[PDB]
Parts: structure tokens; C-alpha cells; sequence
């Protein structure tokens, strides 16, 4: 996240990060079993990092659990990435508590405008790197569809969302993907691409959730 | 990922 704040000491209870030797990528719980993020994080191996907060730091309220079933959206494109979601199911229930929450799934679509809080333990520099250990937040709203279209000719499908800033400064970044993008309590959007980070007429593109809530549902029920 | 379009993992 660049150009965002420490976000307040588990604030962001439903933000999980995925690890495979070191974080990768983030994520979201939306119940006890099953981890939203996005396809283009797929890896055969990953543990996933709940309560967390400084993911350097054994702080108490973590819990590591194992990715039990892996299931990446069955139209995914790594090309274009379009459809990209990915769903995880844990190998065992999460205890929720204070620290770790879920987020519930979108019931309509966001309205440009709606703010929205997006997080993440991703590059914080738009030139080189630097990689923070504790949680980044950033508020930021949802573009209108021809906002995002312009920015990105020929490249938004009906699947994909902006959200961010044309003036630029403020954004996700790479070590992002995967995590969410909550607006009034509900998930909206998963951190997808975008061109550098934080650069002027280039806002971040998400993946848009409400399109998938069928998928979702299905896919937990019938595994 | 600087000045082309890439994933953000
Ligand atoms: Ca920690």
C-alpha cells in the first residue's frame, strides 16, 4: 500500500495473509472455513496467516492454518486476468474471536463513489521497494466504469473495478493481491493489477465480488 | 512492477 497509514492494532480483523516461506500475497475470511484472493496468487503450497498484524512479530493472537482445498475461479485468464478470484478452505475451522472476524459478501454492487478501506502488507514505494511489517490501510473510492475504462483502454472487462485516485500517490501495490476491498462492511473488490503503482491516471483495478456471489456460494456448498 | 501493467502479488 502506498501512501497509506498503519492501520489501528487489529481493526481489520478479516485480513489474512498467505504464506509459502514468507507472505505472498493477502486475502479475506468470509467464515470460519473458507479464504477469498485472487487467482493470480495461486500456489500449490500455502499457509494462511490469521490475526496478524506485524507479520514479523509473534504477537498471541495468530493462527496458522493450512490450505486445505485450493480452487482457483474455472475461467480464470492469467493474461488479461479476468475472473481473478480464487477460493481456499482451510484445513480446520478458524477460532473467531476479537482479532480474527469475517467479512461479509457484497448483497449489490458498489456505487462509484462508495469509500472503501483497502489493506495490505504490499510495497509501500511507488520507485524501488520497501515492504512494511505491520498491516497498511488506505481509503479510497470506487471509480465510475468509464473513469476506469479510459484509464485503461481495451483492458476492463465487465469483471474488474477501479478504485483509487487519477492524481495518483495513493494505491496498492505489488505483495497487495489478494486482499480486500471493504466498502460499508462488505467485500467488494479483491487487489488485482494496475500499471506500476500510484501513478496518475492509473487507479488500481479490482476484481468486482458481487459478480461472483453465486460462484462462492456454490463452490463452498458443493465442497 | 514499474511503468507496465503487472499483477500486484
Ligand atoms: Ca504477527
Amino acid at each position: 500500500i502506498v501512501g497509506g497509514y498503519t492501520c489501528a492494532a487489529n481493526s481489520i480483523p478479516y485480513q489474512v495473509s498467505l504464506n509459502s516461506g514468507s507472505h505472498f500475497c493477502g486475502g479475506s475470511l468470509i467464515n470460519s472455513q473458507w479464504v477469498v484472493s485472487a487467482a493470480h496468487c495461486y500456489k500449490s503450497r500455502i499457509q494462511v496467516r490469521l490475526g496478524e498484524h506485524n507479520i514479523d512479530v509473534l504477537e498471541g493472537n495468530e493462527q496458522f492454518i493450512n490450505a486445505a482445498k485450493i480452487i482457483t475461479h474455472p475461467n480464470f485468464n492469467g493474461n488479461t486476468l479476468d475472473n481473478d478470484i480464487m477460493l481456499i478452505k482451510l484445513s480446520s475451522p478458524a477460532t473467531l474471536n476479537s482479532r480474527v472476524a469475517t467479512v461479509s459478501l457484497p448483497r449489490s454492487c458498489a456505487a462509484a463513489g462508495t469509500e472503501c478501506l483497502i489493506s495490505g502488507w504490499g510495497n509501500t514505494k511507488s520507485s524501488g521497494s520497501s515492504y512494511p511489517s505491520l498491516l497498511q490501510c488506505l481509503k479510497a473510492p470506487v471509480l465510475s466504469d468509464s473513469s476506469c475504462k479510459s484509464s485503461y483502454p481495451g483492458q476492463i472487462t465487465g469483471n474488474m473495478i477501479c478504485v483509487g485516485f487519477l492524481e495518483g500517490g495513493k494505491d496498492s501495490c505489488q505483495g497487495d493481491s489478494g486482499g480486500p476491498v471493504v466498502c460499508n462492511g462488505q467485500l467488494q473488490g479483491i487487489v488485482s493489477w494496475g500499471y506500476g503503482c500510484a501513478q496518475k491516471n492509473k487507479p488500481g483495478v479490482y476484481t468486482k465480488v458481487c459478480n461472483y456471489v453465486n460462484w462462492i456460494q456454490q463452490t463452498i456448498a458443493a465442497n | 512492477c514499474y511503468f507496465q501493467n503487472c499483477p500486484r502479488g
